[PDB]
Parts: structure tokens; C-alpha cells; sequence
RNA sequence: AUAUUGGCGAGAGACCGAUAGCGAACAAGUACAGUGAUGGAAAGAUGAAAAGAACUUUGAAAAGAGAGUGAAAAAGUACGU
RNA sequence: CGUGGAGGUCAGUGACGAAGCCUAGACCGUAAGGUCGGGUCGAACGGCCUCUAGUGCAGAUCUUGGUGGUAGUAGCAAAUAUUCAAAUGAGAACUUUGAAGACUGAAGUGGGGAAAGGUUCCACGUCAACAGCAGUUGGACGUGGGUUAGUCGAUCCUAAGAGAUGGGGAAGCUCCGUUUCAAAGGCCUGAUUUUAUGCAGGCCACCAUCGAAAGGGAAUCCGGUUAAGAUUCCGGAACCUGGAUAUGGAUUCUUCACGGUAACGUAACUGAAUGUGGAGACGUCGGCGCGAGCCCUGGGAGGAGUUAUCUUUUCUUCUUAACAGCUUAUCACCCCGGAAUUGGUUUAUCCGGAGAUGGGGUCUUAUGGCUGGAAGAGGCCAGCACCUUUGCUGGCUCCGGUGCGCUUGUGACGGCCCGUGAAAAUCCACAGGAAGGAAUAGUUUUCAUGCCAGGUCGUACUGAUAACCGCAGCAGGUCUCCAAGGUGAACAGCCUCUAGUUGAUAGAAUAAUGUAGAUAAGGGAAGUCGGCAAAAUAGAUCCGUAACUUCGGGAUAAGGAUUGGCUCUAAGGGUCGGGUCGAUCAACUUAGAACUGGUACGGACAAGGGGAAUCUGACUGUCUAAUUAAAACAUAGCAUUGCGAUGGUCAGAAAGUGAUGUUGACGCAAU
RNA sequence: CUAUCUAGCGAAACCACAGCCAAGGGAACGGGCUUGGCAGAAUCAGCGGGGAAAGAAGACCCUGUUGAGCUUGACUCUAGU
RNA sequence: UGUACAACGGGGUAUUGUAAGCAGUAGAGUAGCCUUGUUGUUACGAUCUGCUGAGAUUAAGCCUUUGUUGUCUGAUUUGU
RNA sequence: AAACUUUCAACAACGGAUCUCUUGGUUCUCGCAUCGAUGAAGAACGCAGCGAAAUGCGAUACGUAAUGUGAAUUGCAGAAUUCCGUGAAUCAUCGAAUCUUUGAACGCACAUUGCGCCCCUUGGUAUUCCAGGGGGCAUGCCUGUUUGAGCGUCAU
């Protein structure tokens, strides 16, 4: 049966966890992720995926530094203390 | 499975640890839309996929 | 855990996940100031790490717990 | 108490995951695995074995005394005692023939 | 040689007991409520195959 | 001088007004499906104020009937009409 | 006429109720539609002149959402099966306990595990939802507890393979290749502490790295313990590695042992660069031998059961770990000797002047025995006390036998091959003889003993007719280990012990038609496309068996008879005195004869229908997972074609690039 | 064992409105129309004539100035050699 | 509250085929005794014979009874 | 005749339309130019007295320092006049710091919480062994320093 039988014959993964998205992708028999080949140094994007263009780009998560450039600028990139 | 890893051990503690409902008293703010905890998960329903 | 305090002769404590049986060894010998011979590990499954120690007769875990303050 | 178990996690009976069952003190059958026989040592020559040489596994060769390794010999460990017997014959008729040719 | 309970924990945050089961029965009926609209609104496409064969030529 | 459907900050509209308008007015690129690429939702409104129904009684209990709060329970969290 | 919004206007209506909504209540208009009253409700909305559009729905197998009739209907029917009383509770066909009955029937409904799942494990509390009925129950809900490793595994090695560097290609993301056309590198003495190097003093020419929780691999066992963990914990007893280091012993003043004919031995007994060798390291089948565990069985010490009668009876406990010391063998080898009248020899036909037989010895130590561990542990029984803690006391825990038995391990051999059945880390030894060393002294850390340490991650549970996947608590599917008794050839089927379950929505009734399973007078394929389906035959022993034939088969050909139970006889072996006969142990196999019965007897289970001919494909094998298993495909065999490497066939975008090719015409490639 | 009756649980396909016939005519075979026959609540188990019954925007045929797989000495070109 | 009904029991009828148990001087033949026996005798021994056309079952959709025991006013609706 | 079926109304139900609302979008316009090897964007894990999220944050962990404000946070408990003050606060501001494991990701590798090397230091009798703490080890390229190579080449 090509059903609900070899449907049984499903226990190893081709696939598994990325260490640069963190989401199951890292084909293993090869090694690379397929939403973000990871031993390449550029993310996977393409021009057609513009959803997939939302789900992962800037502004999706803390912008742990980056949130505090526009703050930074504004003061004039000072320095120091701050005053009395 | 038994014979596991520690990055899969370490995901299912915090799926555990997520494994709770809603504490009461967040019911009880001032400004409260959260009436209970939607992104619930068992092992019955819905397995994750690690 | 506190039955295996008083049954045996030993301690049960959380520990950061970064140590190795062996700062754990020193820790207690410093800051409890008694001789453990033997720590086993593991981890729990809310991701933190236990320590059974065990320490030396001569020093007793009832003595030490109560200087404590949990018995 | 019949009807044993492994008491590994290989459950598929390879070479490495043998057993043989014990009767305890308790009275119970239990599986001991055992580990994997030893081969003789073999002639360098003749290829055959030696004699006076345990049958050891490789690594377990370092815990033991010379003498369970060794023969009181020239080629002793290495070589059957006739192969040396061959090896000594060889050396000397050869070196005499070259004198009977020098002289 | 015990002292302590989520009872007693809960107790000092605001839920007493019967508060607390009258907060899990609406809790687990809001929560029942959606399952059955989640259910209504799936039942039309869930049953939806892609390749369905159908076994019948004659 | 020019460009600018991106980012930061501002001002406005003969625009949509919760099946509309961004996919998302809400813990939305969330839940969830798929091996994976990718796909991808639903769901806003008690009332001015919780004053969110003390107390009595039947009931195994939910709940009910009386009472009571309220301007109004023909607003009782399943709550605007 | 009407709708959403815009500019003007009625100094427009309105919380003394706007808008909206219901109204077989009213009025106007041909009509689109407008207005009014009532009820409901609670905050904004209209008329008029004009502006402007996302402006008017019965429809599109329209989109989304929601709701109906059919319908309290089909139907909840595989998996042999449930019942009585009590306890709990609001409530019990379904929970718990007890009694009964029964099932899986050791290729299991048992006990564990790999993938996978992820806390489903255990407890306390609980029933709104889930468990297609119920539910006081639960893999559910709520709160919490829970996974202890120097020895198990990963980690380390490498296989098929993947993949950077240098380089070369490519517009480029990136590709080739993996030691290549690279200046690819550490490591040790003097120099004695400057340890930077003068020489040293030379060592292949290597040269990433990843890759197996089933291959390779350094080292562990018993008992006990928990709600749930344990080769991890407690107790006891051991081992390995890496390091330190001190005594004892050994050896040496002629510095680096001694014996033995020899195979070789021992508590030990320097040995550098380099080189070499071995183990690691290997198919599959068959039978033979040996062992372990199990099965069977005798005697005895204890306990339980039946007993109207019989039963020296039926059941059951009587155990001994890793590790360690001593001894223990098939093969092989050494010494003495010198074989045809050829002998020795295995189930199996090999072996000997290249030295058999024979006599005497050496080693390997799988394995076995004895002792230590280890009886003190564990088990069986009796006895005295207590919620303290749950304890205390006493006794026994012994001696055997048997085998084509079962599983398994292992050895010596044999067969099979146009098939000859992984590598590497790692460990050891040997050859060689560098350098070094002594007298209370030096080497000895491969002799014995002694000291220290042994990290990180995994470790619960199921492993499936409820924990994985299949939309699900699906009759499907998914790797493997252990494996009792009887019947019997048999792990078949049938019954049973240990262990586990007794779960699947139930009750009552027994109509048609059905699903599954059976029977049938007489005839016997007339039915039918057609003997589809079903039946008959079926096992073992003896007799007897054709044409045809590639001489191997056909063949269980066909075709006949027998088969139980009971009482017997005989032959088949081993011991010990008789055979250049006797007492005794231990066997399951064969043949025969009587007797006997409602002529029954492979008594249930299990278990071939046969024959004559034609068409076709040689055979075994393969495919259309889910309509076609076939005469198609394949096959061996036959033939043909190209190609002598600057090559044939094929590849790649290209390349200092690749498959065949670890190749070479008895080959590769194409038909 | 079902079906059947009962306690509990409880869907789906399908559905213009619906559901007695004959003849007539008619899109040439009506459940409805016309003329006649007839006609009495509510209904259970079965049945398989009918509802040109349900399933599927016929698959065969044809048309389309719609395509695709395949072949060749079709037209136009091409890797390679 | 009766020639009433039922549960049992009894009798008939019917089917099967001669029960358990006891006895035997039956019983191929083997093992023990002593006379060595036209059954000599004892033990086992499927089976055979007698009690035994016994025993078992017999209305559940058979017949009969005159024995034992027991039962016999619960609910609903209905009017020219 | 009632049940039943159908129609209408009232009340109640199912269901969530309409009306009103709107911290949301969409579009137009104006201004500004500001990521990263001083380790970005993004990811994993973890952090609160009681939080699963969202938001914030990093073992100094819904935050510390500093500046301004000048008495709150509030769901509960806890704090409490420090409240005529170097001082509350999920405040605002932000110029000092922290910033786990990662990621271009940089010692090697990574389906592993795997394996190394150098320096300083401490402990264990220890330059060598084990462990702990702190700091470093990527590649290409440039400028320069140092060392070295090549009968390429000069003078001696
Ligand atoms: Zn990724
Ligand atoms: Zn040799």
C-alpha cells in the first residue's frame, strides 16, 4: 500500500534542527538548511518568497542594539557622563 | 528518544515548563483581554516537531 | 530527598548547569566547610542540574542541614 | 527465573552484544554478556602459532607480564622455533658457500 | 518537618479556593467554546482530498 | 536641482469602519498543517463604577426560586443593542 | 425612488429617549419607496439645493458564516465470555477487593529494548470537557515528585561516502578535486638553566576534518533498596587507564638472571632511532565432539493439596556472581626409534622415510573441576512478641543420574564459488644495539604491595488492537532478544503451568432478506461462458508404479492393503570373572504373534484429488504499491559491432575536470 | 452476529416545490398542464418498478484557429563532433 | 377461594442402549508356589458375564395428576 | 373531535445580522540619514515574590549606573514618611556598564552542550600529570619590523 500502510514506514527524519533559525530544516545527509543555508555565510532569500521576506527580516525579534541607533543619533552620538 | 540528545532535552523542558495553564490572578488586572492560554499543547494533540 | 539526608550521609542541591563535579566539590568544601568523597549529577527535566553529594563520615548531613536552615 | 533479557541497549544480537546465562545467588537466571574470544598469536614464517604465547585481546597484552608474551629464544613471540631453525641453516650455508668460492 | 502548599502560595495572590474553581469552570468553558467554533469552521475543508482516486471505472 | 511601496520622526484625508481596511484593531506572521521549500487563519464592545449576585431555601452538585446591586439584569462575565 | 460620504441651509429632531429592530396596526404613492402609532432599545440622526461614488442582488456547481428536513433514523455487530456478594459513592452492566468461570498458550494478550514520541512514569485531589453508551475509573483535568555511572553507551577509529586548504575554473551565487604541479612539520641528545640553538641529526614525505548509540573498542559483579530510579544508589567484593612515588624481592661488583637435550619454563630479569611481524580482522551450509542454561528424573530434609477407596503419592524450596590462585584439551610441536605381511584413523578418507605406529614430554586455557569471594547473602520452615522502629530466636539450605532432547556458544573437519567472503585507530612482540649504570650503591615501576584522581551529555515510561505514523483511543504498518510441559516428525494445530488479561456499549426477543460455518434422500456437472464455490483425497508402514526422457527425472505417478487397546516374544548397547556363559546400569526405536471391541482405530486437530492431450514461455526469478502476475521482462546460452589508451562508450556551463578504470580484448562498452 | 423492540449515544448522501394513475398534446416518454378515474388522519417492517434516483461542468464523437506525451525524410534551429 | 392457576413431585409415552458399584470358578499371556497340573494354585491383565431391555433425559410449543408447597383487588381510562 | 401539518402574533431559545463606536489600516505630503569583526540582523535558553504569553532583559538578567521629575506600584501580598528629600516610580531621559550559548562567526568540529594548543596564576609532593580561575589562537589583504631562502645577482 502506498497509504495509510507505508504511512507506518515513517520513523527517521531527513531533517532537523538548524543552529542558525532554529527550526527544523538542517537536511542531514547533506547539511544545509533549506530556510537559511547555515554552513553558507549568506541567508537563503529570494525575491519571490516576500512573505518568507517578512518572517524572518529585521524587526522580527529584539534588535538588541539596533533599537537604540535612532536614540543614539538623535543626542549626537555624545559621550560621558551624563550631567549634575 | 532515551538515547537523546541534550539540545532536544533542553527544548522539551521548556515545552514543559510551558505545559501550564493561566495563573488566576493575571485575570484580575485592571486591563485584562487574556481569559485563558491558547497556545496549550499535549502530547495527544499536537506533537512538536523538534 | 531529605530521607536520603538523614539515611545516608548527604546533601541534595540545585547547581548551575556549567559545573563539572569538581567546582561542586570545592564549593562545599568551602563554603560548608566539611569533606564530601563522592557527587552524582544529573539533570532535571525543568533544564537544571541536581547534585547528590556525599560526605565523609565524620561530618554529618542532619548537623550541616540544620545549620542551614531546612533540616 | 527463566526467560532472560539483555541488560545493554544492543538489542540485535551482533558479535559485540553475546550473552550466556548465569544462575545468581538469588536463584535467577541472569544475562551476562560476555566479550569476544581471543585468537592465537601467528608465525611471522609459516604463518601457524605460537607456543608459550597467551591468546589475549590486544590491549589486555599491556597488563601482562613479559613472560606470557615472550619465549626464551632469538625470535621468541614473533617466530615459529623451526623457522628460526630455517633462518640459522640458511645463514651459515650460504656464508660458507661464499668462502668455498672465495678460496 | 513541611510547611508549604500552592494553596497556601495562591492564598497570598489574590485566589482563594472556591475562587479559584470558579475561575477554572469559566476558564475551561471559553476554552471548550472555541473547540466547538473550531471545529464548525473546519468541517467543510477538512474532508477536502487532494488525489482522491475513486475506485470505480465499471 | 532629481529618485525614494524601505528605516526614524511629524502633519493630514470628500478613504475602510471589524466578512471591510494591512494577512494581523486582540498574546498575528500567532495557533495549526506539511519531511521541507512554504502555506497561514479565526477572534473587538458588560457597566459610569464590579457595586461581578452577601444572605435564605430545595438540591449529591451544577444550578434553580426568593432576596439583593444597579438608572437598566429586557446588561449576569455564554454579558452593547 | 433609494444607499455610504462632501459643501451650503432648516438659528432642523434628540437622554422628557437619536439610530436600529419586531409589528396578518394605520396613511400616501401606479411603483421603486416614504410617513405614522405601539413594543423593544439606549446616543447620535435627518428634510431641502447641490457635489461625489467601492451606490441597490433571488440566482453565478458564487465567497464566508450560520441553520434545517431526512433523523432520535443508518446505526455503535471481527478479536470465543462473562457472572455473585461486598466496600466506596448522590448514583455502579463497566471502579476496587474476594470468589467462580475462561483466554493469550513461551514465533504469547509475558518480560525488555532500537527508531519515534516527550513526562504519557508515580502519587494526592478531581469529573465541566475527552474515553463515538456510562463512569466514583483513566495514557484525561489540577497540583507536585521523579531519571544519580571512572567500568553501560555517546565521546575515539575508520567503511561506503561527504568536504575545506593550495591551485585551477566561473559574470557570479559557487564548481572540480582530496594529495593533488604547495617552500604544507614536529622531536628528541649534546649546547649540560641563555635553553636560544652553533652544530645538532636524522627519521617516510606524510599532511585537514566529518562519518556507525547494530561494525572496531581499556575496565564490573552479587545481594538489598523506591510511590515512581538503579550493571548508576547502599553494603560488600573487583578491575582498567593516566600519574606519582617508597619499601620488599630479583639482578650486578667479571655490571644487565637461571634452568631444560628439546619443544619450553619462571614472580621478576636495561634495550633508543629505524625496520619487520602478529592480534584488531571477519563468508555461508552441513554433520560430529565438548560445555553452559533449560527440560526429564532418583534418594533425602521442610511446607501445601487430595484421600468414600487407591496413591512410599501430586505440587513446591534445596541457589552460588564478576574477579582471583591451583589444575584442566581437541589441534600443533619436541625427544628416543625407524615402518610393506603396509599400519594408524574419522560419522565423514585422509595421514606417514619431508620419519607413521608406539614410548615419554611441551604449550594454548574456550571451557570445566577445587578453594577464596561466600554464606555472613539469598531461599524454605518453625517459633515469640508489636500499630514504638517492625523486629527477635532457632533449624535445613545435601548427594546424585540420564540424553540423536531444546536454545546457544565453541572447536576440529568437510562442501560451495568465472562469488573466495571491510578498513583504521589501538595494543604487543621481535630484529638492532644507542645511551646509561654499581656497592649500601645503581637498574628495577612488564614482579608483589602501597598513594591520588577518573570529567561532559544520555539514563523515567510505552515500544503498540490506547503512549510512533496513518486527520483518531483506526481490525492497517514498523527492527530485534529471551522462551516451559504433553500429543506429534515438528517453534504446525489442540490443551495446560509461570506471567498477563478478562478490555471491545448493553438488555430482551429469535420474523423476512443477509454475512460467516455445516448437513442432505435418489441422480451426479444435466447447471454454467466455464465444475466459479464446495466436496472427495490427505499422515505413516509394506507391496506396486506406465508412456516419455536432456537418463538426472517423471513419481507421493497411477493403483492396493494395513493402522486402536491389552498380554507377550525377539534383536539392537555398557559394566563387572568366564566366549584366543553369569548377576548389574541405562536406553528409546524396529519387527513379529496372540487376545479383544457394535469393523472401530492418521478416530478431535492436522492433512496431496488423479489421469490422457493441445497452444505457449525452457527452468528459479521480476513488474504495473491501489482494477491487468501473464505467453510480457529477465535469465543462462548463441551471434554481431566498436576500441590497442594520442583510445571506445558516456559525462560536464567550464576547468591543471570526470565514470568505466584499484581497468587493458578470456577486458570495457553497445545491440 | 445482525436486521427487529428498548435505555443511552447519534451522523451522512441528497433536497426548485414536491410526491396516486390512464390517455391527450407538448422540446415528440408528465409528479404538476387539459379531460376523466379517484380521493379520509397518523403509521411499522420489508421491497427494490419508479423519482429519465445519487455520485462525476462525458472519458467516447465533433468543434476550438486550446494544449501535451511520442515519431519522422515535416518547417525553423541547436548542444556536440 | 376453585372440577382455579402455578412451582415441584409422581405415573404414562418416547429416545439412547444395558449405568456407577460389587462379585466372578471367564479372560490370550507373563511373572510366584508346590504334586510339576485332561481349569493345579496365587498376582497383574484391554476385555467378557450376572445384578441390568439397567441408568440417564423426558416439554422447554408431549399426555396425565388429584400428592407437597404457594398464590389470587396493583394502575389507567371510559357515558346515549 | 384531539394529535399532526401549515400560516400569523406574543414571550422564550439557536444564531450573531443591522445601528452606534474604534489606541487599527490605507493613501498623500514634509523633514532626517542612522546596522555590523568595538562583533550586526536573526535564533536557542533563561530571568520576576506569586507569569503561560506579549513587551523588556541577560547569571549585574521585566533590569544596574547616571540625569530630570518629585510620591508612587497596585491583581494580591509586601513594603512606608527615607515624604520640607542625594528621593518613590513596570516614570521619563540615557551619554556609564553588564550583555549566557550562538550566528558573517573567528582554535578544530558541531544531528556531539565533543576535542584541543599557548601564556599567567592557584591547589594537589609536580617545568612534564589532573583540576579550577583569567587572557589569547580564523582566513584573504595592505603599510612597516624581525628571521630566512634562491650560483637570480653584485663587490670582496
Ligand atoms: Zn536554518
Ligand atoms: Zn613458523
Amino acid at each position: 500500500g502506498k497509504g495509510t500502510p507505508s504511512f507506518g514506514k515513517r520513523h527517521n527524519k531527513s531533517h532537523t534542527l538548524c543552529n542558525r533559525c532554529g527550526r527544523r530544516s538542517f537536511h542531514v545527509q547533506k547539511k544545509t538548511c533549506s530556510s537559511c543555508g547555515y554552513p553558507a555565510a549568506k541567508t537563503r532569500s529570494y525575491n519571490w518568497g516576500a512573505k518568507a521576506k517578512r518572517r524572518h527580516t529585521t524587526g522580527t525579534g529584539r534588535m538588541r542594539y539596533l533599537k537604540h541607533v535612532s536614540r543614539r543619533f538623535k543626542n549626537g552620538f555624545q559621550t560621558g557622563s551624563a550631567s549634575k | 528518544a532515551a538515547q537523546k540528545s541534550f539540545r532536544i532535552k533542553q527544548k522539551m523542558a521548556k515545552a514543559k515548563k510551558q505545559n501550564r495553564p493561566l495563573p488566576q490572578w493575571i485575570r484580575l488586572r485592571t486591563n485584562n483581554t487574556i481569559r485563558y492560554n491558547a497556545k496549550r499543547r499535549n502530547w495527544r494533540r499536537t506533537k512538536m516537531n523538534i | 530527598a531529605m530521607k536520603k539526608v538523614e539515611d545516608g550521609n548527604i546533601l541534595v542541591f540545585q547547581v548551575s548547569m556549567k559545573a563539572n563535579k569538581y567546582q561542586i566539590k570545592k564549593a562545599v568544601k568551602e563554603l560548608y566547610e566539611v569533606d564530601v568523597l563522592k557527587v552524582n549529577t544529573l539533570v532535571r527535566p525543568n533544564g537544571t542540574k541536581k547534585a547528590y553529594v556525599r560526605l565523609t563520615a565524620d561530618y554529618d548531613a542532619l548537623d550541616i542541614a540544620n545549620r542551614i536552615g531546612y533540616i | 527465573a527463566q526467560r532472560v533479557t539483555f541488560r545493554r541497549r544492543n538489542p540485535y544480537n551482533t558479535r559485540s552484544n553475546k550473552i550466556k546465562v548465569v544462575k545468581t545467588p538469588g536463584g535467577i537466571l541472569r544475562a551476562q554478556h560476555v566479550k569476544k574470544l581471543a585468537t592465537r598469536p601467528k608465525c611471522g614464517d609459516c604463518g601457524s602459532a605460537l607456543q608459550g604465547i597467551s591468546t589475549l585481546r590486544p590491549r589486555q597484552y599491556a597488563t601482562v607480564s613479559k613472560t606470557h608474551k615472550t619465549v626464551s629464544r632469538a625470535y621468541g613471540g614473533s617466530r615459529c622455533a623451526n623457522c628460526v631453525k630455517e633462518r640459522i641453516i640458511r645463514a651459515f650455508l650460504i656464508e660458507e658457500q661464499k668462502i668455498v668460492k672465495k678460496v | 518537618r513541611r510547611t508549604i502548599t500552592a494553596a497556601d502560595r495562591r492564598m497570598v495572590s489574590g485566589v482563594t479556593e472556591k475562587q479559584y474553581k470558579k475561575g477554572m469552570k469559566k476558564m475551561q468553558q471559553l476554552e471548550k467554546n472555541a473547540i466547538n467554533t473550531q471545529i464548525r469552521r473546519e468541517i467543510k475543508r477538512v474532508n477536502f482530498q487532494t488525489h482522491y482516486r475513486d475506485e470505480l471505472l465499471q
